[PDB]
DNA sequence: CAAATGCTATCAAAAAAAAAAAATGATAGCAATCT
DNA sequence: AGATTGCTATCATTTTTTTTATTTTGATAGCATTG
């Protein structure tokens, strides 16, 4: 399954979305697609964060009404259990010199116990993090 | 992508020959038609272009970093 | 027999891909399932030659 | 919506097999024709009470293989519903005179939930039960 | 889990029911006790066949507004798989002296399926089939 | 009807001890005791009892065989 | 770490039977398990106190 | 009921722990007593950091089988539900003048949605968030 | 007392690990067809 | 005449399946000690 991070969701929203990525998110079955609880903190706070306006209010309804809904069910929880993993995820690259924080910890270790695939535009915490990850950005060659 | 399918009996693989033949295509022609069908079927929201046009109905959105 | 898909979408693959474990099948398992599936469809069954002949391979039975 | 009962299907196997039925069954569409999980377990117990040889053997392999795997998906289950149906069905007919034997009203309680025609040889204990029979001896 | 058949509920519903069946039926917890699809026709049929009257039209009600409804969701049906067995079962008893009646075999397939115990009076049958018995007629002894 | 436990926590075994002796029981009694209650607790209905009742309420019936 | 329950009920025995392989352990597990929750609610336990001396136990941490 | 933050819930372990604090764990219900999976992440997190050895051998053999254990089935986890919370918390917070680390937003956030009062060294943070707060560094 | 307890035992079945065998998923290589 | 197609093959995994140990239950048997 595929775990989004916040940044590739973001992009289809943004003024001049990237093209690639569009196309990639849109290559996919919904119903493979998570994300975390967090990624969902995050989303939501950076609509909240907004000024005071239309765009807000309309951006708001769509991500409530629209956005989430589509993952209902696929939003995954950092619980206990993911806790384990968030611990030895970040010990594990500290050992490494490669460091990895906290919130980046927090969705490899989740993406990590499911054993899924994170999607996201800084590939470079989360390959230290023992985790496949995925680059929408980036394009697709040999194995 | 690429896809080997062994152990395809020999009956079903007549048939699917057969169909082919019989629709004017190739068999490799036939066979990634069926699954496109199929996968068209699957394909029940397009999440990227869903999300373009939320983006599209409110002339984008940068939003804060915050991490 | 062997089957080579060579240039298949990448998207409809991954929607087979999601068929398949979705119902706990191999990728490879799923492909094989649907091209059988169709052959099911396509063929016409004899069900009353069908059987005769089952009888006729094996003497004829009486199964009460 | 055909619902064959254990002496129908198996006729086809038979020594001199009628041909009027065998005609019969090869007329239909087998997306449309059904059995009975209590059928099954007729036809399979015949099966498994043939004297071993190369005769049992070969039989068991079709009947798993090739006949059994063609109702895959249509082989209803006698549940509790179709208990209640059973029970109307035989306290029915008993009470007014006609009988009708367990094996049949499982057959018969069983087309009766989902409207099915029964095919068989023996048409009184169905149309006692109600339920639209084809006897496949015969024409039309 | 244990399997009643017919006989064993019907103890109860009886004029003097034998108070050792009674006994054994209330050191049961609910949630273990199964009735087969077969059984419930025979109880269903059992009491259908009664002489119209008031003793007929309350049974009936209890029967099918009290007693059932208490094994919804353990009621189990005589599906193609259970048929493999009863296949087995029967053959196999055959070539072996003791025959099992077509309904004694339903009721065994079934319970053998799950591995479950059958509760009968009549279990001179049901060993036969290599299924666990208990007779709930008789004392326990058990070692 | 017997059973034993083996592995049991020396904590958990001194606990059991200490509630047996706080009340007037021998541990085994207090084992017995503590699991009778749950189980009284699983027996949500009588299945015997319930179906005798329904006996008794129509006189008793006496159902046809009906089984080959 | 071992007893003995004799004279038991048997329909007692049937009750946790159940309790136990509805949540797939084995009976024994079971009474085991049951006991242990006993004990943990006849337990008042100092959640200061239990830290503080883990704590001095291995020379002190911070997190 | 009570949710520990993070800094509370391991002052007991620190070399010179701090007895005001000690003696009020110690003089809490356990049974109310929670933990937030984000707290128990860095509480282990914690423990991962320290070089291999009979230290982080014990303290890592306590932590899984003395500590945490007391909190089973305590340990909040952080959902959807305390997401949207998190992120009304942090947006007024933050569109008022007062920074909610993102860490602490987790927790005011957890405690927010279950209405427990918090326990933390830290109250500021708390007060802004709209959730009970306590200095267990004072007494009362 | 004899019945009840608390412990250790037996002892034959059920209920992690090590090895062996399939498939699966990705291409890779050609000769024979179609465009 | 370069792209497509039909068939095989290589190969590093996954996934199963089968063997071979180890643990655990069940169930109840000794033995010296209180209602």
């Amino acid at each position: 399954m595929i775990l989004l991070d916040t940044n590739v969701i973001s992009e289809p929203l943004r003024p001049q979305p990237n093209e690639r990525v569009v196309a990639w998110l849109d290559s996919l079955i919904l119903e493979d697609v998570y994300l975390s609880a967090i990624t969902v903190a995050e989303m939501r706070l950076g609509v909240a964060l907004l000024l005071n306006g239309k765009k807000k209010n309309v951006l708001h309804e769509r991500m409530e009404q629209s956005i989430l809904p589509l993952f209902a069910g696929r939003i995954l929880p950092f619980d206990e259990p993911v806790a384990a993993i968030y611990a030895q995820i970040r010990s594990y690259a500290k050992t490494h010199g490669k460091e990895i924080a906290a919130a980046d910890g927090y969705i490899a270790a989740t993406a990590k116990q499911h054993s899924m695939t994170v999607a996201t535009r800084d590939t470079g915490s989360f390959f230290a993090a023992d985790v496949a990850v995925f680059n929408p950005w980036h394009l697709e060659h040999h194995h | 992508a690429s896809v080997v399918i062994r152990n395809l009996s020999e009956a079903t693989h007549n048939a699917i020959k057969f169909r082919a033949r019989a629709a004017g295509r190739s068999t490799e022609a036939e066979i990634r038609l069926i699954l496109d069908n199929i996968a068209k079927a699957q394909q029940t929201v397009r999440l990227g272009s869903m999300l373009a046009s939320i983006g599209q109905e409110i002339g984008g959105v940068e939003l804060e970093d915050v991490r």
